[PDB]
């Protein structure tokens, strides 16, 4: 039988800053 | 070879939900960070800003996502299976309440001292019938003495301590405490 | 510098009177 | 340069009076 | 330049516990 | 055997800094 | 059946809230 | 006739700056001299063989600039001075360290988005604004990717990106947000 999946990729960086 | 730096935004004491950042800065280039919990099989993999300044984003948090979180960098140049000296241990907590302190009178003033197990916490003072906060202090040791004046001292008094910033995490009140006349 | 952030919410209040 | 936070919050409503 | 005005206070805690009999 | 599938992508990152005045 | 590789890492996140008024 | 070899990259063709790239040419009949063919200079760059009907070509931690087109030749010394095969089929080879960001659109009650950007054969990955998991992702061929939304839950921000099917990943920019009302 195939594996199991393997895990999430990691959480990307932040965001843009917002507008004023 | 020399250890790493590890910290964390927004803080090292969290409610659970919130997005923690741990950032490992290297006293010198590298290739990889690594983040090494006690109870794990392989390190995990920071994600790379720059040679010196790594990052780990701990998703919304959970109680069990905390503990302690250490670093350590290399270069593939090394060779396999060795890092650098493993950073400070950055210690997490994550709770959505944190211990009650206590409220006892210590050995004509009066000083009361909010007792709590936990550094860096600013330590609230309650007078009943009175909605404002008494008296508060920041404290880097887990106490705050709070002095009363005698002649307006008697009344019922509680505490509770919580992180000095937002997302803050408070501690549940103390039990109540009475000064009698 | 701009105003700080709100302050924590207090501890839960005294407790009530004694009743019948 | 941001000012402090407020101060803590006033403490909760004093509670619900005592039972039977 | 100066530091700004502080911060709002708090929100209220939650009410208290019952009372004693 | 087969491997198991790659992991789904990793979440969006951390919403971004507040917005100067 | 061994396990998959990692997912890919996400990618930036949403843009953050206003600035002051 | 000497019709043309078969010519594939490992691990991807698509990859970051840095990776180690393997290039096998393989021929339908023997040869002893496989060339590498890129246009520039004049003169081609020579496979390592293994055998007579594959050989092996080894690009270093390739940089943006060692991408291309590639084409693969074999030949044997009786063919006489400078008499090559039939060109392999282009092996277009992307070395980049971020790939172009894509447009996001809602199609012209369900609802339906499009996440699209101009290369072949990416993942594709649907985000909303407050949900950490990606919503939807699939594997397309042409250069986009739809995604269907509830029309009940529709509304909401939505980003998307895309990426390589497999390691080494190369992501792309992600689009700008998408509002849905
Ligand atoms: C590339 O190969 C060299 C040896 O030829 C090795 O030292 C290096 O670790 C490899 N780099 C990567 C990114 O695999
Ligand atoms: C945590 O980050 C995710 C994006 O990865 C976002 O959807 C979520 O709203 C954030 N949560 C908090 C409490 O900031
Ligand atoms: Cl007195
Ligand atoms: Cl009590
Ligand atoms: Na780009
Ligand atoms: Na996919």
């Amino acid at each position: 039988p195939p594996g199991p999946p393997g895990p999430p990729g990691p959480a990307g960086f932040p965001g843009p800053p917002g507008p004023p | 070879h020399p250890k790493p730096w590890l910290g964390a935004q927004p803080a090292t004491v969290v409610t659970p939900g919130v997005n923690v950042t741990l950032r490992c800065r290297a006293p010198q280039p590298a290739w990889r960070f690594g983040l090494f919990k006690p109870g794990e099989i392989a390190p995990l993999l920071f994600r790379d800003v720059s040679s010196e300044l790594a990052e780990f984003f701990l998703e919304e948090v959970t109680p069990a996502q905390g503990g302690s979180y250490r670093c350590c960098y290399r270069r593939p140049d090394w060779g396999p299976g060795v890092w650098s000296q493993p950073s400070d241990v950055l210690e997490l907590l994550v709770t959505e309440e944190l211990p009650r302190p206590s409220l006892v009178a210590l050995p004509a003033n009066v000083s009361l001292r909010c007792a709590g197990r936990l550094r860096n916490m600013s330590f609230v003072l309650y007078r009943e019938g009175v909605a404002a906060p008494l008296q508060y202090r920041h404290s880097a040791q887990p106490w705050a003495d709070f002095t009363l004046l005698g002649a307006r001292a008697p009344g019922t008094y509680s505490c509770y301590y919580h992180t000095p910033s937002a997302p803050y995490v408070l501690s549940q009140r103390s039990e109540v405490l009475v000064i009698a006349a």
